[PDB]
RNA sequence: AAACACAAA
RNA sequence: AAUCCAUGACCAAAGAAUCGUCACAAAUCGAAGCUUACAAAAUGGAGUAAAAUUUUGUUUACUCAGUAAUAUGCUUUGGGUUGAAAGUCUCCCACCAAUUCGUAUGCGGAAAACGUAAUGAGAUUUAAAAAAAUUGUUUAAAUCAACUCAUUAAGGAGGAUGCCCUUGGGUAUUCUGCUUCUUGACCUGGUACCUCUAUUGCAGGGUACUGGUGUUUUCUUCGGUACUGGAUUCCGUUUGUAUGGAAUCUAAACCAUAGUUAUGACGAUUGCUCUUUCCCGUGCUGGAUCGAGUAACCCAAUGGAGCUUACUAUUCUUGGUCCAUGGAUU
């Protein structure tokens, strides 16, 4: 089975309501995957660090599955979770992960700049690390943090979406792959599709012929897609639960 | 009192045996669902029109469960049937020290109800 | 000796972009909305040089010069829109990439390539497609219930 | 009741007034008027069992059959309706009657152990082409009939055919007018012109006076499950021609025969059985030379290195470092010496050391040392001066199975068992048998029951846990992947102090080769 | 491609 | 002349193995298998709990097969298979007390342009190689090695010689000589007997005997018998044979512990060859680091055997031989 775990929701802070047009062309993303075949979906919510987190528990995913997707969930044979990913700058107005980490379900973090790969590395009980593969990556990607960082259990996230925006930011993402393939020595890498359009969605055999055109052998893409997948959303449902 | 039990007399001619699948206890049922089709797609060209699906005792509701799937997976007439089936078995009767299976053999009947289960293309 | 083939089978999917209009969520009503037809602007010749052309600017030049040897699109019809491109066993990892960035056609937009089924051989790749199109018609008869 | 039985025999000798008996191997006994014995089995051992025969013949008589007598087997369902359509009566009997109601049902293990039926049938020259029997009453084939056929039974006739075939004279007057391919041609070209001119025979009728009657019987095997028919030596080429015309009969041979015998649960005398002494003898003998021949054949850096492999018992020893028997055949003698020195250490002490003109021994390595001296003293001289493993199966039941320093004087009774892989492995001949130990009991059985991936798939890709090297009980000697139910079957030969040591049927597998060990469960066989 | 021939080369 | 060391030439053997992984109620680059239908619960099973019924009987609510089966899963192997898959080489893949290679002929073998053994000879001056297949070189031509052709029928007994041994016995060679027995090259003529064509002379066939090369110049196949896929129906039968006669419709015979342009993708482990290192005992398929390489011919299309021809130079290896040369001692 396959599983999807970087759909992003089209909504950035807390502040702006979302429309009945976003919805509807996530709807359109989540059918044309399930239409291209896809078993486990997990759409991701971006958050920036210094927004304000609300003092609430029933408040803190503006994401809803049951009201929303959960008809979807009966009718075409689908299961929806929940991620949140922390765009991370500064070490300033933080320190609050205990009511972040029950709410949602897979914790991920985006760094920027070199203090944020050591605050990621050191002090964050995160799954998954991404980076912004569009634009440039923030220093270097070193062997230092990132097998300290993949020893004891977080894997880095690839986003094979990030490419079919532009014809461009193509190179930088292509450089950036190949940097952190280079740097992960090819053990903890997830595959996830950050597309918000039905237009930019891609089946397994292509997906698996590009990652093993960038750098990844034919063993380790399909190992880790699947089995590294599964483990992070046991991983998080533990979290939740127990 | 140690009792054996024989299979039943089964008398097929030459195509009868072809296009039937005898569901045993212990088979499996993704095995019985790729015999089936195996046979479905076969029958055509041994020149009948059904599939039988004979089984009796532990595996008559595996059997319905069978039948039960082809009902409305791939929409194909089935038609149920039952019948009855004597099966012959070896008992010792009391009449030195001689080996357990080499003692008096008597042959006793024993029916039991079956269902057959026809599936068409 | 042999000389060592690999057949690719696609597939033109249309997502239906319309955010509009509300959609019938099941599994027969979003396969007929997604297999629902390929435009006439569609041939053998236009996908081919379509192809030619995002595979030289994707890879290259020495990318597209390996792979060019032995590209040819042997089988495809506009009713049911299924291809069977051949290629090389060492460049089936270069087409499927291809395939897979195709962004559009010169003149139709708002499509995704699928590929379905590699082998190396066409009878394999026909006893496929008609058991993917048997399978098809399952749903279909049990949706129109 | 007259039934054919397949048992093992055994060469018994008294000289006076003492009895020692040693395994011999199988046989077929057969009585017929409580005094007419026939005995069929294998050549090699025919010799002897002729001479211990002849030894004692002051009040028996003796008839050899090596060139008077044949017998041919048939197997399968279909195989009485050809037999049928080869067959012909020359004159109305009941035999005949009961044989062409069973030639229609189809199943062999429906009728009862005893189905024998002998009668005269004509030379299968005789006929033109093989017709079928009546087919009509097919549809009327109710249980009661085989029923009745345990009752109804013509005895007088089946003893007056067995009598004219045992009967030397009855069986050289069969061979009175034994016409040619050229008397039957003529025959045939001349009943062209026959008195009713109104009906096409392309065969010719039975004389009572100018033909041979032939003498033939068919014997039902419960053991191996097929039909022998037994004619005489000169009448079974015809037979065996007009069978073998059939289009859905082909020629079964040895190899093919041992695979038959191994698919149901049965075994091979020369190659499976390990406990008699031709037997045993030869497959040793043969099998390690061939092995070795094509061992030393290939030269170094082309074949498998038994000496050079690693982590194959836990706390390796520096005795073999490489294989625990023998790298070529199926070794018992090992096994045997290496028990028995487990069993002293067990009566010197109730734990067992591993690592430190007979020595105190006090370790596993003493015991290997010894195993590997009295192999390399063999290295010379001849093998097998008593025996390595006998088999009692009955002795237990009668009296009990009972447990000077030699470690080779007294043997290790064996069971015939087999063991089914449940689980992704494939086995092959001169396999090693070791008992799963205590401590990794459960993760055993966990992997038994069932260990899946997140992904939904099974797992056993994990880290074993290798055993020690005093667990092994047993050797496959017919190792073969079965067809017929899609695992791996193993038949092998368990000692029966470690099977009622174990609390469970679960065994561990692992090759002469391969350094992985495979999980089973192990059923008993009365062979 | 393979495989075939009292061919053809 | 003996031994050792190094090179070169030639003959012979083999073709390392083990584990894990790859979405879709079906899949994969592919393949096969998990079907002689039952848990003696069908001689109209075994019992418990409540109501009513003067016990039976009846209506409700439960227990027992438990080593229990577990839903497109599960196990296995796949291009040298007891080395060449390569090759315009040969042969088996119905039988025939016999116009049918009735061939007891050195041995083995069903056959084979098949393997091998003892002796003698030979080189377009020869039985035949130079001015059917195969192969880049394509046997030899001081000696050896290799090719070709010509002889040697199986078993038992006696004598002589040679060896261990000196009653005696065992092995090898050579001479005399017996046993191994299916009234058969083919074909023509004459005579004698029997049967059919329903009297005979005569016409044809068979058998027993004698005589003869007799135009057997078609010096390459020319004899006899045999409906081998499946379904159903009709008719006769203790007067005779215990089974026989005929009819309709379809096209299948579909089969590989690789099977029809498939035999994939990488990861990990041991072992094998050399080189730069340290230790016990010299040494030891003695042990551990720094490194390089895992070969080539080449690839199935129905199965088996024989032969020939391609391979192994830092483009893996192994064993032996050499009246081949090179160095050293006696
Ligand atoms: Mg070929
Ligand atoms: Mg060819
Ligand atoms: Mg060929």
């Amino acid at each position: 089975m396959l599983v999807d775990l970087n759909v992003p929701w089209p909504q950035n802070s807390y502040a702006d309501k979302v429309t009945s047009q976003a919805v509807n062309n996530l709807i359109k993303t989540l059918s044309t995957l399930h239409m291209l075949g896809y078993t486990h979906i997990a759409i991701n919510f971006t958050v920036n660090h210094s927004e304000k987190f609300p003092n609430d528990v029933k408040l803190l995913n503006p994401i809803d599955i049951k009201r929303r997707f959960g008809e979807l969930m009966d009718r075409t044979g689908l299961k929806l979770y929940s991620r949140i990913t922390l765009i991370i700058d500064d070490p300033s107005k933080g320190q609050s992960l205990s009511k972040i980490s029950q709410a949602f379900d897979i914790v991920a973090a985006l760094p920027i700049s070199e203090k944020g790969l050591t605050l990621s590395t050191t002090n964050l009980d995160i799954d998954l690390l991404t980076f912004q593969y569009g634009s440039r990556l923030p220093t270097f990607l070193k062997h230092k943090s990132i097998c300290s960082c993949v020893n004891r259990g977080v894997k880095l996230e690839i986003v094979y979406g990030y490419a079919l925006r532009d014809v461009q930011a193509r190179r930088q993402f292509v450089s950036n792959v190949r940097s952190v393939i280079r740097s992960s020595r090819s053990r903890g890498i997830v595959i996830g599709s950050g597309a918000m359009s039905p237009l930019e969605c891609r089946n397994i055999l292509g997906v698996t012929s590009l990652i093993k055109n960038l750098g990844l052998p034919s063993d380790r893409c399909s190992k880790a897609m699947g089995d590294l997948a599964s483990l992070v959303l046991l991983n998080g449902r533990l979290r939740n639960k127990s | 009192k140690r009792v054996t039990k024989h299979p039943s007399l089964k008398t097929l001619t030459h195509k009868q045996i072809h296009t039937t699948i005898f569901v045993k206890s212990t088979t499996p049922y993704v095995s019985a669902l790729k015999r089936i089709n195996k046979f479905l797609d076969s029958v055509h060209k041994q020149g009948s029109s059904y599939v039988a699906v004979l089984g009796m005792g532990k595996a008559v509701e595996k059997t319905l469960a069978l039948g039960c799937h082809f009902q409305d997976q791939k929409n194909k007439k089935i038609e149920v049937y039952t019948k009855t089936i004597e099966v012959l078995d070896e008992v010792i009767t009391e009449g030195s020290d001689v080996e357990d299976d080499d003692k008096e053999t008597q042959l006793k009947k024993r029916a039991v109800s079956g269902v057959e289960l026809r599936i068409y293309v | 000796v042999r000389l060592k083939s690999r057949y690719i089978l696609f597939e033109i999917i249309f997502p239906p972009t319309d955010t509009n209009v509300e959609e019938s969520v099941s599994k027969a009503d979003i396969l007929l909305s997604h297999h629902r037809a390929s435009p006439a602007d569609v041939s053998i010749k236009s996908i081919l040089q379509e192809i030619r052309r995002s595979l030289s600017l994707n890879l290259g030049d020495y990318g597209s010069a390996k792979c060019n040897s032995l590209l040819q699109l042997k089988y495809f019809s506009n009713k049911t829109s299924t291809g069977i491109i051949r290629c090389h066993r060492e460049d089936c990892d270069l087409v499927i990439m291809a395939l897979m960035l195709m962004s559009k056609i010169g003149d139709v937009d708002g499509l995704i390539v699928n590929p379905v089924k590699v082998s190396g051989t066409i009878k394999k790749i026909e006893q496929f497609a008609m058991r993917r199109n048997s399978k098809i018609l399952n749903i279909i008869k049990c949706s129109q219930s | 009741g007259q039934v054919l039985f397949q048992g093992l025999i055994y060469s018994f000798n008294e000289e006076n007034g003492e009895d020692s008996t040693k395994p011999l191997g199988p046989c077929d006994v057969f009585w017929v008027q409580k005094d007419t014995a026939i005995i069929r089995l294998h050549p090699s051992i025919y010799t002897q069992v002729f001479n211990i025969l002849l030894q004692h013949k002051e009040k028996l008589t003796v008839q050899d059959c090596r060139y008077s007598l044949a017998s041919v087997t048939l197997k399968g369902a279909k195989a009485l309706e050809s037999l049928a359509s080869c067959l012909r009566s020359t004159e109305y009997s009941k035999s005949f009657e009961q044989f062409k109601m069973v030639s229609m049902i189809t199943d062999h293990n429906a009728l009862p152990q005893r189905c024998t039926f002998a009668f005269e049938a004509i030379d299968p020259r005789h006929l033109a082409a093989p017709k079928k029997l009546n087919d009509s009453q097919r549809k009327t084939v109710n249980s009661d009939d085989i029923l009745s056929l345990h009752e109804n039974y013509p005895q007088d006739e089946i003893n007056a055919v067995f009598n004219e075939l045992c009967d030397p004279e009855s069986r050289t007057q069969s061979y009175n007018n034994q016409n040619t391919l050229k008397e039957i041609s003529a025959r045939r070209y001349k009943l062209l012109t026959a008195t009713p001119n109104s009906i096409n025979k392309t065969t010719v009728p039975f004389k009572e006076s100018d033909d041979p009657s032939i003498p033939l019987v068919i014997i039902r095997r419960l053991k191996t499950r097929d039909w022998i028919v037994v004619l005489p030596w000169f009448w079974l080429l015809p037979l065996w021609h007009l069978l073998n015309r059939i289009p859905r009969m082909y020629h079964i041979g040895l190899r093919q025969f041992q695979q038959i015998q191994y698919e149901n649960k049965q075994l091979y005398f020369p190659d499976d059985y390990p406990f008699t002494q031709l037997g045993y003898i030869e497959n040793s003998f043969y099998k390690k030379e061939a092995s070795k021949t094509k061992w030393d054949r290939k030269p170094m850096g082309k074949r498998i290195n038994f000496e050079k492999i690693k982590d194959i018992h836990n706390t390796k020893l520096p005795a073999y470092s490489g294989e625990i028997g023998d790298f070529f055949s199926s070794d018992w003698r090992f096994l045997q010496i290496l028990r028995n020195g487990i069993d002293y250490l067990q009566r010197n002490d109730k734990t067992l050391e591993l690592m430190d003109g007979v020595r105190d021994i006090n370790c596993v390595n003493d015991v290997l040392e010894f195993c590997k001296d009295y192999e390399a003293k063999t290295k010379a001289m001849s093998l097998s001066i008593e025996e390595n493993i006998p088999v009692a199966l009955c002795k237990n039941r009668k009296c009990q199975f009972r447990t000077s320093f030699s470690l080779t004087f007294f043997p290790r009774c064996i069971i015939a068992v087999s063991c089914t892989l449940l689980e992704r492995g494939h086995p092959k001949d001169n396999a090693r048998i070791y008992q799963v130990p205590e401590k990794d009991l459960e993760h055993w059985l966990q992997l038994a029951k069932g260990v899946y991936r997140p992904n939904g798939r099974k797992d056993h890709d994990l880290k074993i846990p290798l055993p020690e090297v005093h667990d092994l009980i047993g050797f496959i000697t017919s190792g073969t992947y079965h067809l017929n139910c899609g695992n791996g079957m193993g038949i092998g030969f368990i000692d029966h102090h470690a099977a009622i040591r174990q609390p469970t049927r679960y065994v561990l597998i692992r090759n002469v080769g391969t350094n992985t060990y495979r999980l089973g469960e192990w059923s008993k066989i009365s062979v």
